[PDB]
C-alpha cells in the first residue's frame, strides 16, 4: 500500500538525528520492505527524497568556512553515512533483486554525495582543509578527525 | 532385434526400430541362386539396396539408425504397411 | 587393412567403404571425426563421419 | 551463547550461535523480537533441521532423509516456502525447490493445475504447433 | 494454497532444475508462467545435436537470451536483433548457404563462431569480420585482422586457395599469435613465405607446419630463432634426411614428436636413437581449435541436453 509510506517516512528520518528509539521499528519497517508488494515505484521517490534531503542540508552550510565548517561537515556526513547504513541494512531485498543510478542503496547514496558534491562548497572545504594544514605545519597541532572525515568519505 | 543371418536380415532391425510386428515374415531369402545378391556389411548391406531402389516412408526421421545425412539415389519398405502370410 | 569399394554415386559425389582392424580402432574417437593428417598410423581427403548404427566406417573426401 | 526470540503467539524459544550460523537474516541479529510472518510450527521444524544439519563440507541428488522430512501438506510447504523465502535461507531453499522440481517431473496440465490451485482454447493451438520440436 | 502469489524470481528457482520435456510442457499453463518460461537466466546452455529441426526454430532461441549453443550434424536448409552468442562452435552440420541471415547476419561481435568444412559465398564471411575455417581471399585478410585480440586462428583443406592465396599468410599482421595451424597447400605453399611468417610472429606456442615436400636447405633452421617456438612437427615428406632429424631441433625444451607419417620401412624404428633424452611417440592426433572435446568443454554444460 502506497499509503503506508508518507506515515512511515518518519522512522528513516528521525534515524539522521542521533537520539534513543524503540526496538521495535526494525521490525516494523523490515516488515514494510516486502509487504510494499505495485512494488516498484519505489527506487524513484527514495531518489527524490535523498536528493532533496541533501539539497536542504547542503543549504545550511554557507555561513562557515574555517574552523567551524569542517566540524560541521565531518558531523553531517557521520550522521549521513550512519542513515546510508541503517537504510541499507534494514532494506536490501526489494532493490535489483528481480533482474537488475545504482540500484544499491549504499550505491546510490555514494552516487549522490558525489555528484552533489560539485557544487562550489568544494573548494571552499579544500581551502579550509589547506589551510588547516599550513596552520598545523606552522607549529601548533589541533584535532585530526575534521578533516579525516572528509578523507575517508 | 538381432539377427545373426546377413543376407535376410529384418529391414526393422537395420534401421534401429528394435520392436516391429511381423516383419520378417513379409521380407525368398536367395531366389538368385548367384552372387548377384547384396550380401554386404551391417550398413553395406542398406547402402546396396540404396544404390539399387533409390513422402515414401512417412514418419522416417525417428529411428535410431535413420540419419537426416544420407545421401540421395511381399518386399515392402514401410514396415506398418506389410501384409500377413 | 585398408578395404576397397566401387566410387560410384548418382550425383556428382564419389564415395567408397573402408574398414579397419579391431586394434586401431581404440584410437579413432566417437566424439571429434579425424583428419587429414591425423589418420596416418594405418598407412593408407578427411575423415568425413561413421556409420549410425556401426561403429566402424570410412567415407573420406575427394575435392574438385 | 543463548539467544533467545519471540514467536507470533507469544512463545519463548532457545537458540544457539552455532545452530544459528547457517541462517543470515538472524546471524546479524545474534551478531527478543517480533516475528509475526512465523509462527511456533515452523520455528521447531527450522530448529530442529538446523540441529540436525549443521555440520557439512562449505536418491535425486539429495538426502534420503528429506524424502520423509518434507511429507506434509500443500498448506505447510506454502508457509515453509514463504518463510524460506523471508528468511534467505540456502540450504532450505535449494531443497525444497529441488522437491518441488521432482514432483512437478512428467504431469498432466489438469492435475498440475488443480493442485496449484491457480490461456486456453484460444492459443493452445499455436503453442502446440510451435512445440512439437521437443 | 494458491501458488500465484509468490514472486518471480522465487518461480525462477523452480524452473532453474528442469529439463527440455517438463521445461516446455509447464509452459502452457497460465500467462505469468509464459512469460517466465523465457527468461535469459533459464536458458543459457543449450545442445540439440542431429535434431533436424528448421532455422525458424533456432531463430526463436536465439530471441530467448542464450548464452551457448554447440549443435553437431543437424539437418537445417530451408529459410533480427543482435544477440549475445559468445560460445557457440561448430562441426558441419548440413546448412544451406543462403539460410546464413538467421544464424549468423545479426551477430559479428563477441568471441565468433568456428566452421569447418563449409562452403559459403563472401558476403556471409563480410558481415562476420566486423575462428576455424577449415575445408575471396580480401574477405580472409580483414577478418585475420578484426580480432587482434584473438590468437588461434585454424585453416586447412580449402578448396578454393589459389598459389597467390598463400602469399597472404605472410601479410596477416598479428603480434600476440599463439598458436596456429596451417597445412595441406603443398602444391601451393611458397617456401620463402614461412620465412618472413616467422619473422613476423614473435613467438608460436603451437604451429604444425607439415605437408612439406621440397624440404628447403634455408628452412630447415629458418624457422627455429627463438625457445618459444620449439616443435618438431613434420609429416608427409618425400626427400628428408633419415635418422638424423635431431639436426633442427639443437635445443629443444618440450616433448613434441610429430614425426609419423609417410616413411620407409626400418627407419621408423631407427629414429630412437636420434633423440634417446626424448621419449616415443605414443598417440598422434590434433587437438587445436576442436569445437568439442564428453561435453563438459570450457564450462560450459547444457543443462538443456535433450538426451
Amino acid at each position: 500500500l502506497d499509503q503506508i509510506w508518507d506515515d512511515l517516512r518518519a522512522g528513516i528520518q528521525q534515524v539522521y538525528t542521533r537520539q534513543s528509539m524503540a526496538k521495535s521499528r526494525y521490525m516494523e519497517l523490515y516488515t514494510h520492505v516486502y509487504n510494499y508488494c505495485v512494488g516498484l515505484e519505489l527506487y524513484k521517490r527514495l531518489k527524490e527524497f535523498l536528493k532533496n534531503y541533501l539539497t536542504n542540508l547542503l543549504k545550511d552550510g554557507e555561513d562557515l568556512m574555517d574552523e567551524s565548517v569542517l566540524k560541521f561537515y565531518t558531523q553531517q556526513w557521520e550522521d549521513y553515512r550512519f542513515s546510508s547504513k541503517v537504510l541499507n541494512g534494514i532494506c536490501a531485498y526489494l532493490n535489483r533483486h528481480w533482474v537488475r543510478g545504482i540500484y544499491e542503496i549504499y550505491s546510490l547514496a555514494l552516487v549522490t554525495w558525489r555528484d552533489c558534491l560539485f557544487r562550489p562548497l568544494n573548494k571552499q572545504v579544500t581551502n579550509a582543509v589547506l589551510k588547516l594544514i599550513e596552520k598545523e605545519r606552522n607549529g601548533e597541532t589541533i584535532n585530526t578527525r575534521l578533516i579525516s572525515g572528509v578523507v575517508q568519505s | 532385434h538381432e539377427v545373426v543371418t546377413l543376407w535376410y536380415r529384418a529391414p526393422e532391425i537395420l534401421l534401429g526400430c528394435k520392436y516391429y510386428s511381423t516383419a520378417v515374415d513379409i521380407w525368398a531369402e536367395m531366389v538368385t541362386r548367384r552372387a548377384l545378391f547384396p550380401g554386404d556389411s551391417e550398413i553395406d548391406q542398406l547402402f546396396r539396396i540404396f544404390r539399387t531402389l533409390g513422402v515414401v516412408w512417412p514418419g522416417v526421421t525417428s529411428m535410431p539408425d535413420y540419419k537426416p545425412s544420407f545421401p540421395k539415389w511381399m518386399l515392402h519398405y514401410d514396415p506398418n504397411k506389410r501384409i500377413s502370410a | 587393412q585398408i578395404y576397397y569399394s566401387d566410387k560410384y554415386d548418382d550425383e556428382e559425389f564419389e564415395y567408397r567403404h573402408v574398414m579397419l582392424p579391431k586394434d586401431i580402432a581404440k584410437l579413432v574417437p566417437k566424439t571429434h571425426l579425424m583428419s587429414e593428417s591425423e589418420w596416418r598410423n594405418l598407412g593408407v581427403w578427411v575423415h568425413y563421419m561413421i556409420h549410425e548404427p556401426e561403429p566402424h566406417i570410412l567415407l573420406f573426401r575427394r575435392p574438385l | 551463547p543463548s539467544i533467545k526470540l519471540q514467536s507470533s503467539d507469544g512463545e519463548i524459544f532457545e537458540v544457539d550461535v552455532e545452530i544459528a550460523k547457517q541462517s543470515v537474516t538472524i546471524k546479524t541479529m545474534l551478531e527478543p523480537v517480533p516475528l509475526p510472518n512465523v509462527n511456533a510450527a515452523i520455528l521447531k521444524k527450522v530448529i530442529q533441521w538446523c540441529t540436525h544439519h549443521k555440520d557439512d563440507p562449505p536418491t535425486d541428488d539429495i538426502p534420503v532423509w528429506d524424502q520423509e522430512f518434507l511429507k506434509v501438506d500443500q498448506g505447510t510447504l506454502f508457509e515453509l516456502i514463504l518463510a524460506a523465502n523471508y528468511l534467505d535461507i540456502k540450504g532450505l531453499l535449494d531443497v525444497t525447490c529441488k522437491t518441488v522440481a521432482n514432483m512437478i517431473k512428467g504431469k498432466t496440465p489438469e492435475e498440475i493445475r488443480k493442485t496449484f490451485n491457480i490461456f486456453t482454447e484460444e492459443e493452445e493451438a499455436q503453442v502446440r504447433k510451435e512445440n512439437q520440436w521437443c | 494454497v494458491s501458488w500465484d502469489s509468490l514472486p518471480d524470481e522465487l518461480l525462477l528457482g523452480i524452473f532453474s532444475c528442469l529439463c527440455l520435456p517438463e521445461l516446455l510442457k509447464v509452459s502452457g499453463v497460465c500467462k505469468r508462467w509464459y512469460r517466465l518460461a523465457s527468461d535469459e537466466s533459464l536458458w543459457q546452455t543449450l545442445d540439440l545435436t542431429g535434431k533436424n529441426l528448421h532455422p525458424d526454430v533456432t531463430g526463436r532461441l536465439l530471441s530467448q537470451g542464450v548464452i551457448a549453443f554447440r549443435c553437431p550434424r543437424s539437418f537445417m536448409d530451408q529459410p533480427f536483433s543482435p544477440f549475445r552468442v559468445q560460445h557457440m562452435d561448430l562441426s558441419n552440420s548440413v546448412i544451406e548457404v543462403s539460410t546464413l541471415h538467421g544464424i549468423l547476419s545479426q551477430c559479428s561481435k563477441l568471441q565468433n563462431l568456428s566452421l569447418e568444412g563449409l562452403r559459403l559465398s563472401d558476403p556471409i564471411v563480410n558481415t562476420l569480420a566486423k575462428l576455424n575455417l577449415s575445408g575471396s581471399e580480401f574477405a580472409l585478410q580483414t577478418l585475420l585482422s578484426s580480432c587482434s585480440r584473438l590468437d588461434e586462428l585454424n585453416l586447412s583443406w580449402c578448396f578454393d586457395f589459389t598459389e597467390k592465396h598463400v602469399q597472404v599468410a605472410v601479410a596477416h599482421v598479428s603480434e600476440t599469435i599463439t598458436q596456429l595451424n596451417l597445412s595441406g597447400y603443398r602444391k601451393n605453399l611458397q617456401k620463402s613465405d614461412l620465412s618472413t611468417l616467422v619473422r613476423r610472429c614473435p613467438n608460436l606456442v603451437h604451429l604444425d607446419l607439415s605437408d612439406s615436400v621440397m624440404l628447403k636447405n634455408d628452412c630447415f633452421q629458418e624457422f627455429f630463432q627463438l625457445n618459444y617456438l620449439q616443435h618438431l612437427s613434420l609429416s608427409r615428406c618425400y626427400d628428408i634426411i633419415p635418422e638424423t632429424l635431431l639436426e633442427l631441433g639443437e635445443i629443444p625444451t618440450l616433448k613434441t614428436l610429430q614425426v609419423f607419417g609417410i616413411v620407409p620401412d626400418g627407419t621408423l624404428q631407427l629414429l630412437k636413437e636420434a633423440l634417446p633424452h626424448l621419449q616415443i611417440n605414443c598417440s598422434h592426433f590434433t587437438t587445436i581449435a576442436r569445437p568439442t572435446i564428453n561435453q563438459e568443454i570450457w564450462g560450459i554444460k547444457c543443462r538443456l541436453t535433450l538426451q
